[PDB]
C-alpha cells in the first residue's frame, strides 16, 4: 500500500470503568418541574470501556479502526489539542463514499467524497529552532481525490499548534449517533485538572451540528498529529514524537432514564430504569 | 333547553346544553429567516456558453431556490416543465438540481423533449423517457452570433452508436464507415464529426441560436438541501388566532411570557406533558399559547308553567344584569342583598329562584 | 389523423361533482399576464387527441 513508521511498540489495551456519562436530552422541546421517561442511545451506568494511550513524551503509537456501531459516545482528554480528526467509511479504497472530519490550524474541512487512505494515516508538523514558529509540513493522508459529493469549508482562524507537556486539562465530549441518515454531532468542553486515567463528574450536553448525509458509514478511525523536531533522529521513516494524550471510546446501547428537571429545564439527575430494583 | 331534554315541559333546576367558544380570526405563517440564494445570475445569463456536444453541467447545492427572480430581468421564448406544474415550484422542495447548459439553433428545440427522435436528441444529449424537469429557451443575438461570423459552436454528425441519458461525448478523431482505415488523409469513408453551424445575423430568426438550460430535478427522494420559495406572514400577539411554528400547528393567544429558555431547542410543554410555550422562530421570543374555548353554557328556569325567561350561566367567563359570581357569569339574573333559602343550586354559594314586576334573582 | 375531439388540461380551480363546465378561458401560467391576446406564458386549456 503506503509507507509506514517503524520503532511502534504497542502496549496491549486496557480496560476501565466509566461513571455516569453521556446524559443527553430526548429531543428538541423543553419541559420543566416534570419527570419523564425516555428510550434513545445511551451509555449505561457504571460500563467498561477501552482505554488507549498515546503518551510518548514512551514509544507508543497506536490509531486502529473501528467498526461503527449503533451510536459511539467519545471523551477526550486533550492537553495539548493532540487529537486533530476523525475520518469515517466502509472500506476505503476509492470506491465507497467517505466522510472526513478534520481540525487543521486554518480551516474546518468536513468532506463527503471519495478519498483514497493509506494504511496508517496520521498528521505532522515541524518546528523551528532559529524562529517559534508552526508550520505544516507533513500531510500524509492522501495520495488523489477525484469524485466528491460534498464540501465544507469554514471561515480561517488562528491556533497556536502547542506542543508542551504535563497533565490533562482539556475535556473534550463528542457523541456520533444516526437517526435516519442524520449525522447528529454532539459537542461540550470541560476545564477538567486532574492526571491520569478518567475524571468524575455529572453534567448535560449541547449540540453542535445535524449534517445531513446519506451514505452508510461502517467503520471510522481517528488521527493523530506528530511533532518534528531537534529530538527527531533526522527521519521521518522511524524518528517520530505523538505527544501525550488519551481518548475514551464507548458504544451507545438504547437503555431508559427517568429524567429530572429543575426550574431552568435543564439535566440535573438522571435515574436508570434498570440497574438495580431501587431505582426501578 | 327543550331540545336537549326532548320535552316540551322543562322542570325547575340547572340543565346543560353546549359551551361556549371563540372562534380564531387570523392565520399566521412563519418561517423563512435564512438569507442565502442559488447563483441563478450566470445560468440565464453568462459572457459565452458552451457547445451541444460539450455542455457545461453546473451543480446547485446548499442554497434557497426562487421562482419570482426569473421574470424581473430575463425575458424567455420557450418555457415547458415536463412531469410536474410549474405552479408547484415553490411549494415543494427540490433534490439534486442539475443544470445543461448547450447552444442550438432556432430549429432544433422543439427536438429537445422526452420522447422525440431526430439527430440532436440521440447524437448529441439523451433525455430520458421519465424525465422530471423543465426546459428554457430564448433567443439571444447578442453574443453567441459575431457580426463577423460566429463558428466556434460544433455538433456532432457522424457516430457508432446512441448515448445514454445524463451521457457527455466529447472525440475529435475521424469518423470510420467502411474499409479503408484513415487515421486522417480526409478522403473516402473519412468522416469528421465535429460540424460547424450557420449562425449568422443576416439571416431569420430561425437560424438564430438559441440557448437552452435544461433544469433537473428529483421528488421524494434523499434528504433534501435545497427548497423552493416560502411566504411569511407578520407577528400577533394577545389575540385568539391561528398559527404555525415550525410545523407545529396551534391556534389560541401567544401571551409574553417571564421565562426563559436554552438556545439550541425549539419548544416547550409544561407538567401536564401538553404544550403551554413557544419560542417565536423570527424574533426569538418566548410566546405562551392559551387557547380561548374554555366555558360551558347552562340554563337556569323557574319551570314552564312558572314563567318564559331564564337566567343563562357561563362558566369559566370572566365578565343586562351582568353578575360575575366565584362560580362564574350569570346573565339574566340580578344579585340581591338578601339572602333567602337555596331553591336551584348554582355554586359557590349562589343559589337562584323566581320572587318578586318578578324576575330571577341570585 | 382524428382530431375532433378535445379536452381540459389547464384551469385555474377545481369542480364540483354533477357540473359541467362549458366556457374556457385563457390559463395564466406565472407572471406576463394575458387578459385576453395569448401571449407569453399563456397556454390554452383545450388540446385536442391522438
Amino acid at each position: 500500500q503506503c509507507v509506514n513508521l517503524t520503532t511502534r511498540t504497542q502496549l496491549p489495551p486496557a480496560y476501565t470503568n466509566s461513571f455516569t456519562r453521556g446524559v443527553y436530552y430526548p429531543d428538541k422541546v423543553f419541559r420543566s418541574s416534570v419527570l419523564h421517561s425516555t428510550q434513545d442511545l445511551f451509555l449505561p451506568f457504571f460500563s467498561n470501556v477501552t482505554w488507549f494511550h498515546a503518551i510518548h513524551v514512551t514509544k507508543r503509537f497506536d490509531n486502529p479502526v473501528l467498526p461503527f456501531n449503533d451510536g459511539v459516545y467519545f471523551a477526550s482528554t486533550e492537553k495539548s489539542n493532540i487529537i486533530r480528526g476523525w475520518i469515517f467509511g466502509t472500506t476505503l479504497d476509492s470506491k465507497t463514499q467517505s466522510l472526513l472530519i478534520v481540525n487543521n490550524a486554518t480551516n474546518v474541512v468536513i468532506k463527503v467524497c471519495e478519498f483514497q487512505f493509506c494504511n496508517d494515516p496520521f498528521l505532522g508538523v515541524y518546528y523551528h529552532k532559529n524562529n517559534k514558529s508552526w508550520m505544516e509540513s507533513e500531510f500524509r493522508v492522501y495520495s488523489s481525490a477525484n469524485n466528491c459529493t460534498f464540501e465544507y469549508v469554514s471561515q480561517p482562524f488562528l491556533m497556536d499548534l502547542e506542543g508542551k507537556q504535563g497533565n490533562f486539562k482539556n475535556l473534550r465530549e463528542f457523541v456520533f449517533k444516526n437517526i435516519d441518515g442524520y449525522f447528529k454531532i454532539y459537542s461540550k468542553h470541560t476545564p477538567i485538572n486532574l492526571v491520569r486515567d478518567l475524571p468524575q463528574g455529572f453534567s448535560a450536553l449541547e449540540p453542535l451540528v445535524d449534517l445531513p448525509i446519506g451514505i452508510n458509514i461502517t467503520r471510522f478511525q481517528t488521527l493523530l498529529a506528530l511533532h518534528r523536531s531537534y529530538l527527531t533522529p533526522g527521519d521521518s521513516s522511524s524518528g517520530w514524537t505523538a505527544g501525550a494524550a488519551a481518548y475514551y471510546v464507548g458504544y451507545l446501547q438504547p437503555r431508559t432514564f427517568l429524567l429530572k428537571y429543575n426550574e431552568n429545564g435543564t439535566i440535573t439527575d438522571a435515574v436508570d430504569c434498570a440497574l438495580d430494583p431501587l431505582s426501578e | 333547553t327543550k331540545c336537549t331534554l326532548k320535552s316540551f315541559t322543562v322542570e325547575k333546576g340547572i340543565y346543560q346544553t353546549s359551551n361556549f367558544r371563540v372562534q380564531p380570526t387570523e392565520s399566521i405563517v412563519r418561517f423563512p429567516n435564512i438569507t442565502n440564494l442559488c447563483p441563478f445570475g450566470e445560468v440565464f445569463n453568462a459572457t459565452r456558453f458552451a457547445s451541444v456536444y460539450a455542455w457545461n453541467r453546473k451543480r446547485i447545492s446548499n442554497c434557497v431556490a426562487d421562482y419570482s427572480v426569473l421574470y424581473n430581468s430575463a425575458s424567455f421564448s420557450t418555457f415547458k416543465c415536463y412531469g410536474v406544474s410549474p405552479t408547484k415550484l415553490n411549494d415543494l422542495c427540490f433534490t439534486n438540481v442539475y443544470a445543461d447548459s448547450f447552444v442550438i439553433r432556432g430549429d432544433e428545440v422543439r427536438q429537445i423533449a422526452p420522447g422525440q427522435t431526430g439527430k440532436i436528441a440521440d447524437y448529441n444529449y439523451k433525455l430520458p423517457d421519465d424525465f422530471t424537469g423543465c426546459v428554457i429557451a430564448w433567443n439571444s443575438n447578442n453574443l453567441d452570433s459575431k457580426v463577423g461570423g460566429n463558428y466556434n459552436y460544433l455538433y456532432r454528425l457522424f457516430r457508432k452508436s446512441n448515448l445514454k441519458p445524463f451521457e457527455r461525448d466529447i472525440s475529435t478523431e475521424i469518423y470510420q464507415a467502411g474499409s479503408t482505415p484513415c487515421n486522417g488523409v480526409e478522403g473516402f469513408n473519412c468522416y469528421f464529426p465535429l460540424q460547424s453551424y450557420g449562425f449568422q445575423p443576416t439571416n431569420g430568426v430561425g437560424y438564430q441560436p438559441y440557448r437552452v438550460v435544461v433544469l433537473s430535478f428529483e421528488l421524494l427522494h434523499a434528504p433534501a438541501t435545497v427548497c423552493g420559495p416560502k411566504k411569511s406572514t407578520n407577528l400577533v400577539k394577545n389575540k385568539c388566532v391561528n398559527f404555525n411554528f415550525n410545523g407545529l400547528t396551534g391556534t389560541g393567544v401567544l401571551t409574553e411570557s417571564n421565562k426563559k429558555f436554552l438556545p439550541f431547542q425549539q419548544f416547550g410543554r409544561d407538567i401536564a406533558d401538553t404544550t403551554d410555550a413557544v419560542r417565536d422562530p423570527q424574533t426569538l421570543e418566548i410566546l405562551d399559547i392559551t387557547p380561548c374555548s374554555f366555558g360551558g353554557v347552562s340554563v337556569i328556569t323557574p319551570g314552564t308553567n312558572t314563567s318564559n325567561q331564564v337566567a343563562v350561566l357561563y362558566q369559566d367567563v370572566n365578565c343586562s344584569n351582568v353578575f360575575q359570581t366565584r362560580a362564574g357569569c350569570l346573565i339574566g339574573a340580578e344579585h340581591v342583598n338578601n339572602s333567602y333559602e337555596c331553591d336551584i343550586p348554582i355554586g359557590a354559594g349562589i343559589c337562584a329562584s323566581y320572587q318578586t314586576s318578578q324576575s330571577i334573582i341570585a
